[PDB]
């Protein structure tokens, strides 16, 4: 799930 | 007044949902400018609704603490059962039976909305009003509101973390605060503390039955491209 790592790290 | 700090410190994580409410609203007045089925709608709402959820945790206390992979772990864990959290309590705040209160705050009669769901979320959003009816009953409040969530997301059933123990810990935290503040503050619904817990398990069924109904649609391409709900789904 790269779309919530983006969203976590972001 | 009477309210432990922990459960200031939590509540300090809500979000300005009026704010929140506009946006995603604004989010669909826009979409829907530039054919989208009543199931579709109720996704997009639910994606928008995800990135909030994200937007929350990792505005956590102790959630920030943690590294990315659990961080990772836990929202895909309680993610599902967040949103049919959520939806519970908006019924409870606005409680209106025969009616259901979107994110978008906006209010569509129950009838109009069940009549074009399957049996499968017909019986997912009766047991949930059930549950809305029940909450309503104890007069479940925002306090208690925000310490179930952060019970959800530190869950004890999640493996393979590596911080573990402040989940644990956080647990135990949260468990011990709303305790005291459920119980000193309705002597008057002795055990509402007990319901109130009991009341998880059952949510969070739902939330799993759901989540499995929205990722079999999506395999069979009813699910209109949701970036955040597809990607949580797949996973
Ligand atoms: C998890 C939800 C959801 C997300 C995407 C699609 C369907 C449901 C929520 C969770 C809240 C969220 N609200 S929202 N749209 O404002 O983000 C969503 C609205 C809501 C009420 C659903 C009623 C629509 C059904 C009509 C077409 C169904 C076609 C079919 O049967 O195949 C949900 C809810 C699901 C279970 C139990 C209790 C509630």
């Amino acid at each position: 799930n790269a779309l919530l790592r983006y969203l976590l790290d972001k | 007044a009477s309210i432990p700090h922990l459960i200031l410190e939590l509540l300090k994580c809500e979000p300005d949902e009026p704010q929140v409410q506009a946006k995603i609203m604004a989010y669909l007045q826009q979409e829907q400018a530039n054919k989208l089925s009543t199931f579709g709608l109720m996704c997009k709402m639910a994606d928008q609704t995800l990135f909030s959820i994200v937007e929350w945790a990792r505005s956590s206390i102790f959630f920030r603490e943690l590294k990315v992979d659990d961080q990772m772990k836990l929202l895909q864990n309680c993610w599902s059962e967040l949103l049919i959290l959520d939806h519970i309590y908006r019924q409870v705040v606005h409680g209106k039976e025969g009616s259901i209160f979107l994110v978008t705050g906006q209010q569509v009669d129950y009838s109009i909305i069940a009549s074009q769901a399957g049996a499968t979320l017909n019986n997912l959003m009766s047991h949930a009003q059930e549950l809305v009816a029940k909450l309503r009953s104890l007069q479940f409040d925002q306090r208690e509101f925000v310490c179930l969530k952060f019970l959800v997301l530190f869950s004890l059933d999640v493996k393979n973390l590596e911080n573990f123990q402040l989940v644990e810990g956080v647990q135990e935290q949260v468990n011990a605060a709303l305790l005291d503040y459920t119980m000193c503050n309705y002597p008057q619904q002795t055990e509402k503390f007990g319901q109130l817990l009991l009341r998880l398990p059952e949510i969070r069924a739902i939330s799993m039955q759901a989540e499995e109904y929205l990722y079999y649609k999506h395999l069979n391409g009813d699910v209109p491209y949701n970036n955040l709900l597809i990607e949580m789904l797949h996973a």
